[PDB]
């Protein structure tokens, strides 16, 4: 199974919607799973997202109106055990060594979170951390300069494959990544 | 009845039978006493007219067989002479004619130099018909006899032949007010109660009356001058003269179809002066419908010259439906307003180019309406259905919505209608405003539009009106959002200006509404600001500017706050302060110190929950931790005040998370005294951890307590490894002590066992133990 | 009939008047004849027993009056003789015979050397008689005459009379067996369809059975060693042998009532051993009671020997009673019950020294309930009506309960009460072990108490349990009281173990029950808190056992709260903090602080209603400011939390009151820097009234804004005469003038008199006044 | 006439009945009227009330379950004006001058409270102030002695006798206590 990584998209208080390419990349049918980490605010990105996949998962972000989302989940996706977290709860906001002390606590293989609006998949300590981004480059006042992305990853067994999609200039970008259980 | 017919079909076929036998034989006056005989078959009358006329078609085809015979006959020279008068010793009229067509058709082809004199008999002689039904058929005779071999131009002209397209136009022309005097006159006959018998056995024989004019059209000769000069001319004087409405408005129809638009447009305004002298019963407007979807085609049909710049269209129909409208009295608005839905129609096909025109007519509907003392017109009323369907033709055509604000006359239509419909239009129109991605706009129609929209969020049924519902009411924000995206497309002057009329707008807006409407506000203001700091070069006032618009931003946040609320504006000036810290202009820390107060304010005064405070103060901290701009006089007291407002707390699991969390602020504490980074004072870390610590010892909470440590106990690995010297692995190895002649007294949980792979975990990592 | 009834009584009245006519002229003789012709009447067979009853009184009322005329004549000296041959004259033998016992006892008198020889004489002569009714009569003659001339104790034993105590036996015994024969032959002579007449007839007759014994009685001779060895021997062979169940009953009644327990002590085993062969069909239980009710009477009869030791008579008759039984066929049960009943009562109180006994019955009566093995007790069953009544002599008698628990079989014999029987049955029993007050019980006697309840409570409904009214609703309350009672006096440790076990028991209780149930428990752990306090002197380790039991009440509590109620045990918290508080042990602090912190969560997760907010609040803040040993560190932080939790209340009139309040809590409170001396705040007390006054002039609603005003003002001269600089005269004058400037603005009303009144009082209490 | 005031009998929360002797000395016919201040908490303590006469008047405790008790309430008993509160609601608790500043406000000559569980009979700036105490010695935190008492007063004609009665001991003493309107 491949699952859908995304969050911040901040519509509609920075953002109106996906970038035009993107939501022609994201169609239904293909996508099993959904992790979603930022604070998508509106529950009219909450219905789109429900269009790609059924299974959607969603934790609440600092931003998002609806207080009935998750601070934290974890969701097991086939030998992956993965966390997810929005990471305005993590002090400082992107500090590795922060994320790596709440991979402890969940217990995680993986763990997911946003709040950066800054792309990151890397491996520490025998763990996977990834950060989708901003779906929709929303702004950020610590960075002047934020790059649409998503990342949908592909799962087949203690083997995971993360895809990273930026919107660098016009075409879409892309970068493989690979990550396996110790 | 319907035997009458088939008795008289045998019969028919009996006498036409003995008839053909005879002209077989060839002996010819017995073949024409049967066919005399046969004909007599049609004195009788009563047959349905449908009856009557399959009879009558079944005769004229056995008349063909003889017409060619007699043709054959007259090609092989054997002509009989004088025929006339024999044939008239057949005692009724009613032989003599059918004989006089018959042989003067076969003399017209035998005796081409005879077709001028024998036709101008046959219609002289015609005018003796005075009975519709028998008339009505035998011109029909003769406008199948007369298919094709009347005079035409292309023709050889033998000056022994005589006639030409005049006389065939004369021709046709002549035989028609006869053949429609006598059908109108159907109208009359018989007892008035078989009107709408008589209307429909007239409306069944229309198509006799319009073969008359497809026999005018297939004749060669008609150039666009004789249409001009003789064919109108003659219509026009019966159809004024006879001032009756079914039989005009079918013709005209017939006409309007059939002739090619390069006759009618040199002849449209004795057209369409002749349509407004017309009778006042008449559904106009479905003709003139007819003919704007005839224009229509004809405007966009190309292989052709398309329209002559002479021809100003527009103009001339503009002022004859005009007319008409006058001539017309009796005039259903809604009728007035599908005429000009096709008004805009043609405008807008013919000429997208020029708006004056559309104003033109945006006018003239204007001045219809306000003739109409008519209040916002309802869901019910068809009226509003028109006027809905009129205006979103504008509305859908105008691909760019930008180009209705050049339309000043447009606004004006907003008034006529209900509120409840200038509800949903004006969501149609939002809607196709941002779906057409229509974008920065000017400011004066950025008024206009912003006009319209405190039309939205000012009104309710049709004056604003609490009625409330359970329904949705967010459908009017992401609209908002849009506008403002690309309201900030415009230089750095324009949006100040911009800011101001947005904001009086949204001061405007309400109270149940600005909480969601002002944050995007806010972040326009952040990048502009943004704008000026990075554009520090070519402007000398960008400080001056960034100092206006932030107390732009504290007052429009003040007005956040009189709504009574309280997150938002603790998030707006938290954001307003990071702006003004990464400018860092001239007077930035006093701003941003002011900033800062307002947001404690909000803090003490605005504090609700244990949540909420734990939220609140995470918020702050984060923002706290990376500001750098004050210096020791200003970042001590706040320094201290914050600490003590910590130290405050309500519960003692999450007082000591909070307190332990305060470490980073003595840590990460750098302000601009030895250049921005921290003194490094162990002390204080060592003094914090402690009350930390203590706030532990009293706790004695079996789970929570253990699990206290371990947290605590990788921040102290945390700061060891971050070369905190006052770290000591003594103190370390202590607690580690401490928490292992702790740790069994546990019973079996859920989490003690992951508070043991944290803990082994931990050590297994670091080494040094 | 009832008219040949009165014929004869008429010729009667007739007759009786020649009576008392030959009587006056002094012919015997011929009243005699006449006496004869009346019994001729006696030979109707028509009338009933009764009627014959009532002519034969009678008749034998006027004849003592001719027997006294006689005796009289007889004692003037008029003696004849051969007076034996004269009477034989009557043609009837009736009157024969009568004349016969009339002379008889005339001589008798006359001739005492005569009276045993004509007392056999007349004893041996009535073998003549035969007929029932007849004989009967004459025998009641007979037994009226020999009322008194029988020997006795008490006659003259003149050398001239004759016949002694065993004539009279003699006498007796005989009539006894002649009666009876006549008797019994009179149940089969007639039809057997008569036999509920006869069966009447029988008890009309029974009377005259019993004067005989009536008769016995009187007689001093009857002495108690005659009776032993003689007189009941002889009357129990005829008795016992007589068979019969109607007559054996009747007499054995008779026999109850007749004899002295003089006779009874010395006769009762031989007489049992004749009572155990009897009848089959007869009531014995009826009996027994009787004999049962004579001896118990002598049971509690004073000034008499009682029972002697030797003689365990309980046990005699309880063996007797068991092998009757065992004699009996089938006895209902309920009957054997009825009959234990009475055992009881009579080992109770002819034998109160040996309870032991009365374990010996039950253990009895369980092992017949164990031999039967029968299905539950209907409501309806007489038998568990009668186990109630059983079960209630030792309930009402013995005031002393632990002996009852210390019957073990008293909870087993519950098994054959139904669920609803036992519902009924339990209560009231317990209810009955409640009324009584219960003092002190042990740990076992705690046990088998809560066994007691945990069968009145709750098992599993045997239906579904459908309740109108699941009890009297709460009707458990006294139970919970005496347990609460009895607990206090036992000693203390044991006391709280005692308590703990008190709680897994009513834990175990149900589900709406212990709601009630455990607040009185807690009640229970602060009196033992204070137990422990009044042994503070040779305890130290005190400390540690009030560490138990209050975690041992956190728990319970705890427990309660899962229960999900908010305000009862909002007070239960305020309680236990104060008794933590007045404890002052180690660690105090720390509890008194968790009991806020719960108080406070329930607070707000809990909370729906404004006056619960109001009512809620004002009790915390009136509860805890006498909090009083809190290190002003943490005295200070508590009070704000509360302070800032009361400032986020809704309604602004209450908000007020409140904000206002808190004063006392700013002023009031004491810091444990000034050696218990107070903080004095007071800047911040005037803050406090600083915000509240704000909030005042807000009120805007003119009765409840002025009364508020009205209490700020009070508060004011509270603090400016209780030498708090801060509170300055000027203020208070700028208030009552602007209070003055604003009371006319204002309608008037029952309070605004009121408050005039107020103000001026209030300033005259200055002294300044 | 004469009253009886008692309060805080605190059954079955505290105690089970009233003394035994003073059981034996309120007995119907005597009373003519019955202000209650305190928490008797059961209605079955209600009906029993009811018994000793039939104008009873109750104000809510801060612990009697029926909520349809008066907060406070003010009855006139021939020439006098009294009112009757708990006292929970008086602070601080027994405080002579906020019950003072609470006499102002109701306007009566006579007050009447209780919550303290002392018994409590004095003048006040030409006012009376009474607090019958715990009919039945109801425990109570803040005194570990309480001690059983009621107190009648008898009302000729604006003069008043309150008699109060202890259980000290066995045996009942009692106090005589006259207030006469200024």
């Amino acid at each position: 199974m491949l699952v859908l990584v995304l969050g911040d998209l901040h519509i509609p208080h920075r953002c109106n919607s996906l970038p035009a390419k993107f939501k022609k990349l994201l169609v239904p049918g293909k996508i099993q799973h959904i992790l979603c980490t930022g604070n998508l605010c509106t529950k009219e990105s909450y219905d789109y997202l429900k269009t790609l996949a059924g299974d959607v998962h969603i934790v609440r972000g600092d931003f998002d109106e609806n207080l009935n989302y998750p601070e934290q989940k974890v969701v097991t996706v086939g030998q992956f055990k993965i966390g997810l977290i929005h990471g305005h709860q993590v002090i400082p906001w992107g500090d590795m060594a922060s994320l790596a002390l709440l991979q402890r606590q969940f217990d995680v293989d993986i763990l997911i979170s946003g709040h950066t609006h800054k792309f990151e998949a890397f491996e520490h300590e025998n763990k996977f951390y990834i950060n989708p981004g901003s779906a929709t480059g929303a702004y950020n006042a610590l960075e002047t300069n934020i790059i649409p992305s998503f990342v949908l990853m592909d799962i087949q067994a203690s083997t995971v494959v993360t895809y990273v999609y930026q919107l660098i200039g016009d075409d879409v970008k892309v970068e493989r990544i690979e990550y396996k259980k110790p | 009845q319907e035997k009458l017919l088939d008795e008289a079909i045998q019969a028919v076929k009996v006498q036409s039978f003995q008839m053909k036998r005879c002209l077989d034989k060839n002996k010819l006056m017995d073949a024409l006493k049967h066919a005399s005989n046969m004909l007599g078959e049609l004195r009788t009358s009563m047959l349905s007219p449908k009856s009557y006329y399959e009879l009558y078609m079944a005769i004229s085809d056995e008349l063909h067989y003889l017409e060619v015979y007699l043709t054959d006959e007259f090609a092989k020279g054997r002509k009989v002479a004088d025929l006339y008068e024999l044939v008239q010793y057949a005692g009724n009229i009613i032989p003599r004619l059918y004989l006089l067509i018959t042989v003067g058709v076969v003399y017209v082809k035998s005796f081409p130099q005879s077709r001028k004199d024998i036709l101008k008999d046959l219609v002289e002689m015609c005018r003796g018909v005075q009975h519709p039904l028998r008339g009505l058929f035998l011109r029909n005779y003769l406008l199948q006899c007369t298919r094709n071999i009347l005079p035409d131009e292309g023709e050889p002209t033998d000056e022994e032949t005589t006639g030409d397209i005049s006389d065939s136009m004369d021709f046709v022309l002549l035989n028609f007010a006869e053949m429609n005097k006598l059908w109108v006159r159907m109208q009359h006959q018989g007892h008035s109660r078989d009107r709408e018998k008589r209307e429909r056995e007239r409306q069944e024989l229309r198509i006799l009356v319009g073969t008359n004019l497809v026999r005018l059209s297939q004749l060669e000769g008609v150039n666009v001058e004789r249409y001009k000069q003789i064919v109108l001319t003659g219509i026009l004087e019966q159809v004024v003269n006879c001032r009756d409405a079914l039989a005009q408005e079918y013709l005209m129809e017939c006409i309007i179809q059939v002739f090619p638009d390069e006759f009618h447009l040199q002849t449209l305004n004795p057209f369409l002066r002749a349509c407004a002298e017309l009778h006042q019963n008449v559904n106009v407007k479905n003709i003139i419908i007819a003919l704007i979807d005839r224009l229509a085609l004809f405007a966009h049909r190309e292989d052709g010259p398309g329209i002559p710049a002479d021809i100003k269209l527009f103009d001339i129909f503009s002022q004859q439906v005009a007319t008409v409208i006058q001539s017309r009295q009796d005039m259903p608005s809604e009728d007035v307003v599908s005429l000009q839905v096709s008004l805009i129609n043609l405008a807008m096909k013919c000429y997208p180019d020029r708006v004056d025109y559309v104003d033109k007519v945006l006018e003239t509907t204007v001045e219809i309406f306000n003739k109409l003392n008519l209040e916002h017109i309802a869901t019910s009323s068809a009226v509003s259905k028109e006027l809905t369907r009129l205006l979103k033709i504008p509305v859908d055509t105008y691909n760019n919505i930008l180009t209705v604000l050049k339309l000043k006359h447009f606004h004006p239509l907003f008034e006529y209608f209900d509120y409840e419909s200038r509800k949903s239009m004006s969501c149609y129109v939002l809607s196709n405003v941002l779906d057409y991605n229509t974008e920065i706009v000017s400011q004066d129609q950025v008024d206009s539009i912003m006009n319209l929209v405190s039309t939205l969020i000012q009104d309710q049924p049709d004056q604003p009106v609490e009625d409330p519902d359970p329904e949705d009411f967010a459908d009017e924000q992401s609209l908002v959002g849009r506008f403002i995206h690309l309201l900030r497309s415009e230089d750095p002057d324009q949006q100040y200006l911009i800011l101001n009329t947005a904001r009086k707008h949204f001061g405007a807006g309400g109270n149940q509404r600005i909480r969601f409407t002002l944050p995007p506000l806010v972040f326009a203001a952040y990048q502009l600001a943004f704008r000026y700091k990075e554009n520090s070069k070519v402007d000398d006032k960008w400080e001056k500017k960034c100092q206006k618009i932030f107390s732009f931003a504290h007052q429009t946040i003040s007005a956040l706050i009189k709504a009574e609320l309280a997150e938002l504006p603790l998030r707006l000036f938290l954001q307003g302060a990071l702006a003004a810290g990464e400018i860092g202009f001239e007077n930035h820390e006093t701003v941003a110190y002011e900033f800062m107060s307002q947001a404690f304010s909000l803090y003490e005064d605005e504090i609700s929950d244990s949540k909420a405070q734990l939220a609140a103060i995470t918020l702050i901290i984060g923002t706290f931790e990376r500001m750098k701009c004050f210096s020791e006089e200003n970042h001590e007291p706040l320094r201290t005040q914050c600490a003590l407002a910590a130290s405050k707390l309500l519960k003692k699991p999450d007082q000591g998370r909070a307190v332990s969390t305060c470490a980073h602020l003595f840590w990460s504490g750098r302000n601009t005294d030895k250049n921005g980074e921290e003194l490094h004072g162990g002390k204080r870390v060592m003094e914090c951890l402690k009350k930390a610590l203590k706030i532990a010892n009293q706790c004695m909470d079996p789970s929570l307590q253990v699990q206290l440590f371990i947290e605590i106990l990788n921040r102290y690995i945390y700061f060891y490894e971050k070369e905190n010297d006052a770290v000591t692995i003594q103190v370390l190895n202590q607690l580690i002590q401490k928490i292992r002649e702790d740790l069994p007294n546990l019973e079996s949980s859920e989490e003690t066992e992951q508070i043991n792979k944290h803990f082994h975990n931990t050590l297994e990592h670091l080494r040094l133990r």
